[PDB]
RNA sequence: UGUCCCAACGUUGGGCCCGGUGAACUGUACAUUCCAGUGCGGAGUCUGGAGACACCCAGGGGGAAGCGAAGACCCUAUGGA
RNA sequence: AGGGAAACGUGAUUCAACCUGGGGCCCAUGAAAAGACGAGCAUAGUGUCCGUACCGAGAACCGACACAGGUGUCCAUGGCGGCGAAAGCCAAGGCCUGUCGGGAGCAACCAACGUUAGGGAAUUCGGCAAGUUAGUCCCGUACCUUCGGAAGAAGGGAUGCC
RNA sequence: GUCGGGUGAGAACCCCGACGGCCUAAUGGAUAAGGGUUCCUCAGCACUGCUGAUCAGCUGAGGGUUAGCCGGUCCUAAGUC
RNA sequence: GUGGAAGUCUGUUAGAGUUGGUGUCCUACAAUACCCUCUCGUGAUCUAUGUGUAGGGGUGAAAGGCCCAUCGAGUCCGGCA
RNA sequence: UAUGCCAGCUGGUGGAUUGCUCGGCUCAGGCGCUGAUGAAGGACGUGCCAAGCUGCGAUAAGCCAUGGGGAGCC
């Protein structure tokens, strides 16, 4: 069994889902946390300084 | 402050439901329970409201279908609006 | 699958939103709904 | 015109396969002013709309064959196809035997024939099994 | 009006699994010629169909009693079974 | 026992012609070539001859050191893992 | 009551479901909790909230596609057949959408495939490819063996219909 | 698939009938995940559809999912917070 | 004779797999497909869903295999021009 | 003279060029905290007809008062 094509049909899982936080679809419905903004995971918003150029 | 009643659901299926089971359909808040659509129901209309179903539509909306008593002729109801 | 209430009030949404300007807008415009979605070609969130 | 839509109520309505539904061909003008249920009720009691009969495959041949067979016919070597354990179940063959050689001791004992002594010798050896059949029982029996 | 014996053995030319469609084009075409009018405007009755199609797609008679009319203004031809 | 001697005939789908639909690869330029020679020694394009009226259809692929991929081999780099 | 145009059966066999027992196995031991029973009867009232369409696949899912791929469950008792949930044929049911057609006895060439006289592996690195044999019953069965096996060894005969 | 016919400005492929076929653990019936209105009706054919199209999973406009006793909801499993 | 054991045999039962054709395909139906042949099919079996293990770390009946078309050290953005 | 070569003409295709600027970029000066009295952000609503943006919040492109403003506005 090739792991192209024929073993995308086995996606039928939902992991991410739409934040009640931020309203992005990255809340993982099997962890319970948002990968973009980090509800369930931290009282603080999600962020890191390498989302942009050092300098900017 | 919500209010319960929005408005008649008037279509070709809620004329039926008026016309031969005595059954008036509304589109209401989606917060309201079969027991609050009754309530708002008798005391906008003065009616008894013998039982209450209710859908949750495509819409976004809640639509609740009113059967009335005996004694209220849900036709001339939906007559007078 | 199984929708919540929230999920079908979404999904609801996004059926409304997927209808096309009205005619009117283009006469007052003089002159496209660019998030016109389609279930099959698309994917809606969640 | 197009049809399609009253063929399923049709199919519906005289609960039968959409493929059984019969529509008179000088009448798709009519068929097709049917929207309702009732206009294809209508149309059925017209007879412009019937319901094809379905079928059911004769038996005929085959109830000769289970004829000839149940006669003892049409079973030589070449027509078997199982092996023989499979034709006949070996230990449903010995249930049956058994049961019927121990049935018969049982008839003779409360029929006084053979003493509880006697019974218990012959059960003993039915039950190891000493003899092919009922007869040869009986035969055995009568020393 | 006449009747005409249409022979069919140049359907053996098609694939055998599709000898009875060929066999439809053949009569079609040998009643458009010898009554002297266009293809388009000779009908074939299902009497002929189905004695074309009798012992399925690929078995086709080797030949066809036909009986065949002819009139009206733009000349045309109606053919059943006999 | 058609693997072979040694191939034949037949079947179905393509192929071919017609209606409709309708891409891609590839393209420095010129280009009807062939035989020799020459040249960075492996030329349709240079030299000498030979041949060569234009266009189109079908074909199997000799050549364009054919197209596809900045050689996985080898060496080199005060390269990487 | 309902349903059927009508009749609106009666017995039997084999018996999935479901019920209840007996036996055997483990250097393997085959969940837990809520709840229920234990603990009667009448009448009345209450029983809110969320899901409910449709597809479920050679066009509704994932694979950029209306993709020959991938994708769980149950229908495992429809008829003949036969050992069979096998093949083949046929019902109930579904379909002509594994969706471009028209024409040429329709050439060469290619993909699948049928039939080939005599020779019979000479072909090839190599029997590659193809073929040969075949189901069931009876007879019969070597070396070797860890005594289980080898073994369907091999070899021989039979096979329908009435 | 074929012969007739229906609708339409227009019909090989939209519909009716007949004849001829295909599918039998599936090409039938009910569903899980997933999709999200694709479901039904009317009116359409510029777009989408391996050709055409009056058809459609396409376009326009409306409509459609009703529960004390079917799921959720309650319990706890590996395990998570 | 009974009994009915077996990482037991035959078997396109369901289901799992893939020896050969170095067949078809190779701008594919498909970025691993198609057909025939072949192997397993009561168990160290197959399978669904849930759940756990995370990058010099997992997982590995060990092939440097697998960890979302990529693995002799994933992916994303940043260091970074 | 067909197939055809080079250049131009008329008409396309295409959007270069020229002109234009509701947007950018950089500099300078000023100013500078918000949140449990629930912020920032998000979701879903909200219009006669309303999909998008903007606004707003079941009092929902808006309600009240004071001053400005003015014969138009939505
Ligand atoms: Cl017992
Ligand atoms: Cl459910
Ligand atoms: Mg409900
Ligand atoms: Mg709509
Ligand atoms: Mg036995
Ligand atoms: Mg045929
Ligand atoms: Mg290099
Ligand atoms: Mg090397
Ligand atoms: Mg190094
Ligand atoms: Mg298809
Ligand atoms: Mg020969
Ligand atoms: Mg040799
Ligand atoms: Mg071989
Ligand atoms: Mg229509
Ligand atoms: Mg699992
Ligand atoms: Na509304
Ligand atoms: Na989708
Ligand atoms: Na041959
Ligand atoms: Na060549
Ligand atoms: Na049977
Ligand atoms: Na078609
Ligand atoms: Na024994
Ligand atoms: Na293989
Ligand atoms: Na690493
Ligand atoms: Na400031
Ligand atoms: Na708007
Ligand atoms: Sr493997
Ligand atoms: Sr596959
Ligand atoms: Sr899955
Ligand atoms: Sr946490
Ligand atoms: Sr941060
Ligand atoms: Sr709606
Ligand atoms: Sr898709
Ligand atoms: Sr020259
Ligand atoms: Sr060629
Ligand atoms: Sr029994
Ligand atoms: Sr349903
Ligand atoms: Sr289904
Ligand atoms: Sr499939
Ligand atoms: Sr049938
Ligand atoms: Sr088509
Ligand atoms: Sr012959
Ligand atoms: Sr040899
Ligand atoms: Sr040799
Ligand atoms: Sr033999
Ligand atoms: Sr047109
Ligand atoms: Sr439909
Ligand atoms: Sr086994
Ligand atoms: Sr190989
Ligand atoms: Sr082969
Ligand atoms: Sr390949
Ligand atoms: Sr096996
Ligand atoms: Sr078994
Ligand atoms: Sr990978
Ligand atoms: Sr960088």
């Amino acid at each position: 069994t090739g792991a192209g094509t024929p073993s995308q049909g086995k996606k039928n899982t939902t992991t991410h889902t739409k934040c009640r936080r931020c309203g992005e679809k990255s809340y993982h419905t099997k962890k319970k946390v948002c990968s973009s903004c980090g509800f369930g995971k931290s009282a603080k918003r999600r962020d890191y300084e390498w989302q942009s150029k050092a300098g900017e | 402050s919500w209010d319960v009643i929005k408005h008649p659901h008037v279509t070709e299926k809620a004329m039926n439901d008026m016309d031969f089971q005595n059954k008036l359909q509304f589109a209401v808040d989606d917060r309201a329970s079969k027991g609050e659509v009754a309530d708002a129901v008798e005391e906008q209309y003065d009616v008894t409201v013998e039982q209450v179903n209710t859908q949750n539509t495509m819409d976004g909306e809640k639509k609740a279908v009113v059967r009335l008593s005996e004694d209220d002729d849900a036709q001339e109801v939906a007559s007078r609006i | 699958g199984k929708k919540s209430k929230a999920t079908k009030k979404r999904l609801a949404k996004l059926d409304n939103q997927n209808s096309r300007v009205p005619a009117w807008v283009m006469l007052k415009t003089d002159r496209r709904n660019h998030k016109r979605r389609h279930w099959r070609r698309n994917d809606t969130d969640e | 015109t197009d049809l399609s839509a009253q063929k399923r109520l049709a199919a519906d309505v005289l609960d039968v396969g959409k493929n059984r539904v019969w529509f008179n061909p000088e009448r798709q003008g009519d068929i097709a002013d049917a929207i309702t249920r009732e206009d294809v009720r209508e149309l059925v009691d017209e007879g412009a709309i019937q319901a094809k009969d379905k079928k059911g495959n004769s038996r005929g041949r085959a109830r000769e064959r289970q004829k000839k067979r149940a006669y003892g016919h049409q079973k030589g070597a070449g027509s078997r196809k199982g092996k023989a354990g499979a034709r006949q179940n070996s230990k449903e063959d010995w249930e049956s035997r058994i049961r019927a050689q121990r049935t018969k001791l049982r008839e003779l004992r409360d029929e006084g024939t053979l003493s509880s002594s006697q019974y218990r010798d012959l059960y003993d050896k039915a039950g190891g099994g000493e003899f092919d059949s009922v007869a040869d029982l009986e035969r055995y029996i009568d020393a | 009006e006449r009747v005409v014996t249409i022979p069919l053995r140049d359907a053996r030319a098609e694939p055998n699994h599709k000898r009875a469609d060929k066999a439809m084009i053949l009569i079609r075409e040998h009643l458009a010629k010898h009554f002297s009018v266009d293809e388009d405007a000779v009908r074939l009755d299902p009497s002929i169909n189905e004695a074309a199609w009798a012992r399925g797609r690929a078995n086709t008679p080797s030949k066809i009693r036909v009986r065949a009319a002819r009139f009206e203004e733009e000349g045309e031809a109606i053919v059943e079974a006999e």
